[PDB]
């Protein structure tokens, strides 16, 4: 069986580190709910 | 316990308390995605959360309740990804979404890459609005992984 245990708060940070890229994917979404790249 | 917030999932089937994925409580609905907990029921300390909506396509599951998150990228702004990694605390990390180009559309995806414990944890806009979760997408050719910003539908 599955539990919960709180984490935080949900809330914007000013002070957050920022990373990752924007990239622009083609994308196909199956019945299942995987996505595929085209 | 039913306080807005962010939660883990864990599980106590395998080897030691393992994080499946993570959740959101709101307004008395714990979200998160299908494939965290495969539509089963929760425990919540001495209480116990059921589902009550839920679609396998959309990777996405609400306990106790209809979807509440119901708002959306704007587009424009960067975001904050609230992750909160197995063994790990919760940290926000801002980026600015790329698209997953879809026939139904655009959606938008953060190119952030956590062990795969972390899948439901919640993407923020600047006004602390949940705008989706993580943990539905992709990898890329190098391999690093791309998660679209999953949001279900209220009312």
């Amino acid at each position: 069986d599955m539990y919960i245990e709180r984490a935080g708060d949900i809330t914007w940070e000013k002070d957050a580190e920022v990373t990752g890229n924007s990239p622009r994917l083609d994308v196909a979404l199956d019945e299942s709910g995987d996505f595929s790249l085209v | 316990e039913t306080t807005d917030g962010v939660y883990r999932v864990m599980t106590r089937r395998l080897l030691g308390s393992t994080q499946v994925g993570v959740g959101v409580m709101q307004e008395g609905v714990f979200h998160t995605m299908w494939h965290v907990t495969k539509g089963a029921a929760l425990r919540s300390g001495e209480g116990r959360l059921d589902p009550y909506w839920g679609d396998v396509k959309q990777d996405l599951v609400s306990y106790c309740g209809p979807w509440k998150l119901d708002a959306a990228w704007d587009g424009l702004s960067e975001v904050q990804l609230l992750a909160v990694p197995p063994g790990e605390r919760a940290k926000n990390i801002q980026t600015l979404p790329g698209i997953f180009k879809t026939k139904d559309g655009d959606i938008g995806a953060v190119a952030l890459d956590y062990p795969a414990g972390t899948s439901g944890s919640p993407i923020l806009d600047k006004c602390g609005r949940v705008i989706g979760l993580y943990g539905n997408g992709v990898v890329i050719k190098n391999g690093s992984y791309v998660s679209a910003i999953t949001q279900g539908k209220r009312e």
